[PDB]
């Protein structure tokens, strides 16, 4: 097979020679330890080696013998429960065979090769397969993890090994096409599981919050983003997707997030309760996260490889929740390519590949009917930041702001008591007009009425914000201080939510319904109060101001009877005066 | 009134389609029957431009 | 073969033996993956060329580098059976009819309209709306950009006006048979929802058997982005000038069009431009827009409406500047309006259409129209000055005139600007204007003559 | 209106692909015909006259009988493996222009699609 040794070793810009029958964007083995590179250029006999695992003594004259796959992902069980890399290695095994250290040139397994999983025959040699047909149902813990045939891979069965456990490397179904269907099988990520068509979402997804679901909804099959410049409490919205989400299957991926920000988040989850089971959250999460601790080249690959792991579960009949944790980490990897290759990036601190390798991953999956005729819906809430600090830059607008929701953030925003924060003005919703059916029926039939009437004040307040920074209002009038104080409490207690407690966050229909009507009512009753000649001073010093102040320290369970008692204290302490 | 106007319209947006289908198929046949006579002539024009 | 492969980093390719190749050519590349891919041949020399692969770059190998010459000349069909189909991208089967119909193999750019063969506007179109057809007449071959923001859905407010738009030159003495409603649409880099939300509007009520879609998904390569317009561009020429039909080109998202472009030019040794966006934009952007304007003796001509995005409609980067020299007018979007659900959101004094009375006259859109069109400019703009100031000027000074001008506004945004997805014509869109002004006295009406008042009040 | 377009296009298809059936049956039984030298020789003519310098005008070996004459006018002929074409190879590298009856057939409903529609319908 493919020959060649090192010509020029020069850290991560290594130039091999003698490369014949090589092919672009293909995994290899380079060095004597094996660091695991990828052909990111060919130039005759010489090829730009991209060097993942760090170099420490690698030299001239070492193997460069090409595996000949294009970062092919091993599909088959073992994934559910575990810590994986963005090009697939289990960090369980690295830690178990080295130390607490990550040693360079130590490549562990691709998936499993010492684990065995129960095979139940569900096909026979009498029938034929097609792409997106069940070969059997393997049981991996509390979830149900079938095996499928990738599409454009099809034949007529020819054997099926009987009931028993079998190692994953082996086949268990063989076909009359020179192919054998395995529980460890290479599938390109460059031709990641085909679908029938792009569809329009119309069923919302919920994080169990009152601001990311309420004023500006997210969709199932969606795309979204929540930029918070240079960190601003944008990592906390994954303590909200942690055990309050409605995602059947979590698939948490980070490009190359820095260790310290995924020290407490990373080990937070096996400790956490599983809403879809009860034990560790890792029954539903896969966790294919890539870190700075993991290879610096691995970060570049990461997104376009980790999309395919989202797709294998999403295909089967699952409503997978994929989150790329801060896409700006991917931009820092993408733009480094230029530096090492003697090319300049696209001018003015923008990455050379703009649309090309960003938009395509995003729109690869998200509410799409499949070839099996199943419904594959990938839900993302992009946890981005802007690369230039400006959001007028291409990569932001091209897929991170034409998204289904945008919430802006500031630095002094999140510092007060807001985590994860949203802006009061600067947050709009780009798709909500197709999510109204489902909200009407499932939640409450007057729900598209109650969110537009909260936002109406919340955002008209901006009207007054401007005149502050002008001459300043100093005409205290009743209809004046009506908007002011209302909206103020809406930012003080309703946008101030903590993803740290289950009484400051975690929401179900009746809680999300309730709170949002609580305010409206009190506001409503204030409108006709003030009109007669009741000063806003005396409205403020009521105990009912304190009830809204005690509607962020109340549990969901209690919420029902809590609200039913408080509706009477509203009408009493208002109409009467 | 609307009740007797919705069902009216339904029965007309069936009548209209029903006739479109009959023309379509008869004019599909008229593109078949026109070709199959001038069929050898096409093959001739094709053949003649592949074999140089 | 066609070897000489150097710098294959991403969708770049150099190859020697490009003495057989041309600029403006497209070629099949062979490899042992079994993938047959295109990509245009640019920056050519007797040795090294630049090819940018149709789909990705994963498959290129050293074994097979051969190129089956497709055609140096640029091939492009001129079609005439495409007046009621559906396609996404370059032209791929969605409705199961074949990509294009040949007549000719015309090039992609044949060179725009000769200026002495172009006549003045003398007719108008109607998009089913009030404020953008009464107050500002969208004329014949007009190039009117719609500057939209970011964080707002451009795309929906677009196609919304699709079904509403059915032309009304009734009042002039011409039909919609001598002015047909032909929607030729070319977007690029559109979302998975939005790309299906487009086809939804069309398929709703009958309007897809008189229009063609083309829309290059945000997951269809950046190479195909560019050619998408040029295709239906060259077909369009043959639609509206040589069939006497009347087309309306509605482009959407210019940001993607301009991003992808940049990558192409950066390898031909052309430096990018101000705030990174290219400076060789100008030429290329012209060629799409300049096939607009009427033509002597040929009644049918294409009306251009491009739609583009900016962060807040700020003019601090190329995307508006450029555009804003060849195109006339701008129509920006108000945050107030779109919040309250007043659609389409068109500003007061910030909005204006450069031509509005040289495509219409009196009795062609009604006679009173003349001075009604410059009433509601000065009349709307006055309520915007106390549309929040009613407690910033206290209850310690309050006057009749300006109070009445608050109530004017509320009814002007509700009834006049917004009119739902319900259809309107010139005569019904005129009715609304008069009615609301009827609250107001004769002494606050000043931009309309007593003659016009003696017709309608 | 859509239904008219679809039922006609379906009808129109069957006729083009059956015309293709009759045309491809003729090419499959081409070697049988004694008009096989006149065709083969003219195909390789454009080839050697074009981009391939005639380093080798590579042929199938049972069409080597029926082109040995113009081997002696240009090139040395030794396969595409279809038995219905001639590759040509040049001295530039290898170049590669393959004029196959199959290859000219494929680009002739995308390269003279106009001409077959005019002959059946007009």
């Amino acid at each position: 097979m493919i020959q060649g040794v090192i010509q020029k070793i020069a850290g991560p810009a290594v130039i091999a020679k003698g490369m014949l029958g090589a092919r672009m964007y293909d995994i290899c083995k380079v060095g004597e330890e094996g660091l695991v590179g990828e052909i990111i250029r060919l130039d005759g006999d010489t090829a730009f080696v991209q060097v993942y695992e760090d170099t420490s003594g690698l030299k001239v004259g070492e193997p460069v013998v090409s595996t000949g796959l294009p970062l092919a992902v091993e599909l088959g069980p073992g994934m559910l429960n575990g810590i994986y890399d963005g090009i697939q290695r289990p960090l369980e095994r690295i830690r178990e065979k080295t130390g607490i250290y990550i040693t360079r040139g130590v490549v562990v397994h691709a998936l499993d090769r010492e684990k065995k999983w129960a095979w139940t025959p569900m096909v026979k040699p009498g029938d034929e397969v097609r792409g997106g047909m069940v070969l059997g149902t393997v049981p991996e813990f509390g979830f149900t993890h079938k095996i499928l045939v990738p599409p454009d891979v099809r034949g007529r069965v020819k054997e099926v090994k009987p009931a028993g456990e079998y190692t994953v490397e082996e086949p268990v179904v063989v076909l009359e096409d020179g192919t054998e269907l395995k529980m460890y099988h290479t599938w390109p990520v460059r031709r990641a599981r085909p679908v029938q068509r792009k569809l329009d979402p119309n069923t919302p997804f919920l994080t169990g919050m009152r601001i990311l679901d309420v004023l500006f909804p997210v969709a199932m099959g969606g795309t979204a983003a929540i930029p918070g410049p240079f960190g601003s409490g944008k990592t906390v919205t994954q303590q909200s997707l942690a055990k309050w989400s409605n995602a059947d299957v979590v698939v948490y991926v980070g490009c190359g997030e820095r260790g310290n920000e995924m020290t407490d988040v990373l080990v937070e989850f096996p400790e956490l309760t599983d809403p879809k089971t009860g034990g560790p959250l890792m029954h539903r999460t896969v966790l294919i996260a890539n870190t700075s601790n993991m290879p610096v080249a691995a970060r570049e690959a990461s997104i376009y490889v980790g999309v395919t792991i989202a797709e294998y579960f999403r295909d089967q009949g699952f409503s997978v929740a994929l989150m790329a944790d801060s896409t700006s980490r991917w931009a820092e990897a993408l733009r480094e390519i230029s530096s090492r290759l003697e090319e300049m990036p696209a001018e003015e601190g923008y990455p050379p590949y703009l649309a090309a390798r960003l938009a395509a991953f995003y729109e690869r999956a998200g509410k799409v009917i499949t070839l099996g005729g199943e419904e594959g819906a990938v839900t993302i809430v992009g946890a981005v930041s802007p690369p230039g600090g400006d959001m007028s830059e291409p990569v932001t607008q091209s897929t991170l702001r034409i998204v289904g929701a945008f919430w802006r953030l500031d630095a002094s925003l999140a510092f007060r008591r807001h985590f994860p924060a949203i802006n009061w003005n600067g947050s709009y919703s780009l798709f909500t007009s197709a999510l109204d059916p489902w909200y009407r029926e499932n939640v409450a039939e007057d729900y598209p009425e109650l969110r537009d009437a909260i936002s109406e004040l919340l955002q008209r307040e901006a009207g007054l914000q401007e005149i502050v920074q002008l001459v300043g209002p100093d005409a205290l009038q009743d209809a004046e201080r009506l908007v002011i104080e209302v909206g103020r409490i809406i930012r003080e207690d309703f946008l101030q939510q903590n993803a740290y407690h289950e009484v400051d966050a975690y929401c179900s229909m009746k809680k999300a319904y309730g709170i949002m009507k609580m305010i409206l009512a009190f506001y409503k009753e204030a409108e006709a109060a003030i009109k007669r000649g009741v000063s806003i001073d005396e409205i403020l010093q009521l105990p009912v101001l304190e009830r809204i102040g005690r509607a962020r320290y109340v549990s969901e369970e209690e919420f029902p009877a809590y609200f039913e008692e408080a509706m009477k204290e509203i009408q009493g302490a208002f109409k009467a005066l | 009134l609307e009740a007797q106007y919705r069902e009216r319209e339904r029965a007309e947006t069936e009548a209209l389609l029903a006739r479109y289908r009959e023309r379509a198929e008869a004019e599909a046949k008229a593109v078949r029957e026109k070709a199959m006579a001038r069929l050898d002539e096409a093959v001739a024009l094709v053949l003649k431009e592949v074999l140089p | 073969e066609y070897t000489g492969i150097t710098y294959i980093s991403g969708p770049l390719l150099f190859v020697e033996n490009a003495k057989d190749l041309a600029y403006g050519a497209i070629v099949d590349i062979k490899d042992g993956t079994g993938r047959v891919r295109g990509g245009q041949v640019i920056e050519v020399s007797e040795e090294y060329a630049v090819i940018q692969v149709f789909e990705e770059t994963t498959g290129l190998d050293l074994a097979t580098t051969s190129v089956s010459l497709v055609e140096d000349v640029a091939r492009l069909g001129v079609s005439k059976e495409m007046l009621g189909r559906r396609f996404n991208g370059i032209g791929k089967p969605i409705d199961g009819l074949p990509p294009i119909t040949p007549e000719k193999r015309l090039p992609i750019t044949g060179l725009p309209l000769n200026p002495v063969a172009r006549r003045k506007p003398e007719q108008f179109i109607q998009t089913g709306i009030s404020t953008i057809d009464v107050m500002n007449t969208l004329v014949r071959g007009q190039k009117l950009p719609i500057f939209s923001g970011s964080g707002l859905p451009a795309n929906e407010i677009a196609a919304q006006i699709a079904r509403q738009a059915t032309v009304r030159p009734d009042l002039s003495g011409e039909g919609e048979k001598e002015e047909p409603f032909a929607v030729v649409f070319a977007a690029m880099g559109i979302t998975q929802r939005e790309l299906s939300y487009f086809i939804q509007e069309f398929e709703r009520t009958g309007a897809l058997s008189r229009s063609v879609l083309f829309l290059n998904k945000a997951d269809d390569p950046t190479i195909e982005r560019i050619l998408t317009p040029r295709m239906a561009l060259t077909v369009a020429e043959y639609l509206a000038f040589e069939h006497d039909y009347h087309v309306l080109v509605i482009l959407t998202d210019m940001t993607n069009y301009c991003e992808a472009l940049r990558e192409i030019g950066a390898a031909r040794e052309e430096i990018p431009g101000r705030r990174g966006y290219p400076g060789y934009m100008y030429t290329d952007l012209a060629t799409i827009y300049e096939r607009a304007g009427v033509v002597e003796g040929k009644k049918g001509s294409v009306t251009q409406i491009p739609i583009l995005s900016m962060p807040d409609d700020d003019r601090t980067h190329p995307i508006p500047d450029l555009t804003g020299y060849i195109t006339e007018g701008q129509i920006q979007l108000s945050r107030e309006l779109h919040r309250k659900g007043i659609y389409p959101p068109i500003d007061p004094l910030p909005s204006l259409s450069r031509l509005m009375n040289n495509g219409v006259g009196k009795g062609k859109t009604r006679e009173d129209h003349k001075q009604v069109s410059d009433q509601l400019y000065s009349a709307y703009a006055n309520g915007v000055d106390i549309r929040k100031l009613v407690a910033i000027i206290g209850e310690d000074a309050l006057t009749e005139n300006d109070r009445r001008y608050l109530q004017f506004a509320d009814a002007f945004e509700r009834f006049f600007i917004n009119q739902g997805q319900q259809n309107r014509s010139i005569e019904e869109s005129l009715q609304i204007a008069w009615a609301l002004l009827s609250m107001l006295p004769q002494g606050e009406l000043k931009r309309i003559s007593k003659d016009h008042i003696g017709k309608y009040y | 209106e859509l239904l008219v377009a679809t039922a006609r296009t379906q009808a129109r298809g069957e006729v083009l692909e059956e015309v293709r059936r009759r045309v491809r049956e003729a090419l499959e039984a081409l070697p049988q015909k004694p008009e096989w030298p006149e065709v083969v020789r003219k195909l390789a003519l454009e080839a050697l006259e074009a981009l391939p310098g005639a380093k080798a005008l590579v042929a199938n070996p049972e069409d080597l009988p029926h082109l040995e004459a113009m081997a002696r006018e240009r090139g040395v002929e030794l396969e595409p493996a279809l038995r219905l074409g001639v590759r040509a190879v040049g001295a530039e590298g290898k170049t590669q222009v393959e004029n196959s009856l199959l290859a000219r057939m494929d680009r002739a409903w995308d390269a003279m699609s106009s001409k077959v529609a005019q002959a059946l319908w007009g």
